[PDB]
């Protein structure tokens, strides 16, 4: 039940 | 905090005071940065702010592109990536 | 918060996370500002910061030069000044 | 038992 936290790659 | 283990790198942080939109997990090269900032304009008279900034080194046997992150219901942020293992 | 009363103006704020040196109470003209900032370099990997900024208007029957401030043991900041009264 | 907090006037 986790929310995905998007990775910033710039 | 950061925990390096035999088969994964992981960071677990308390971020319960931040919404997902107030968090940033940046992976560039072999560096992970985690940032959060939360401001409240409580009222006509002012505001409160809080923030944090953390930086960690990714071990050479973790491909940075394999790093991912998730946020639990109780406000713990996990950042993790697998280490290369024998096949 | 701010409380205007018949014979005084006063502001009471929770500032328990701030040391006295991390607080500023500014009175210039008929404006009071209260500011606090606290940073911790927890470790090699980063820091946390928190801050607040509040501004209030002093009523015309309070001489700004009579405004003073004190901090209680339990971390409540009081700013107050008397209003002109009949003699 | 209160600590005086000095006022900044500039």
């Amino acid at each position: 039940g986790e929310r995905t936290i998007p990775i910033t790659r710039e | 905090g950061m925990r390096l283990e035999k088969d994964r790198f992981s960071v677990n942080l308390d971020v319960k005071h931040f919404s997902p939109e107030e968090l940033k997990v940046k992976v560039l090269g072999d560096v992970i940065e985690v940032h959060g900032k939360h401001e409240e304009r409580q009222d006509e008279h002012g505001f409160i702010s809080r923030e944090f900034h953390r930086k960690y080194r990714i071990p050479a046997d973790v491909d940075p592109l394999t790093i991912t992150s998730s946020l639990s219901s109780d406000g713990v942020l996990t950042v993790n990536g697998p280490r290369k293992q024998v096949s």
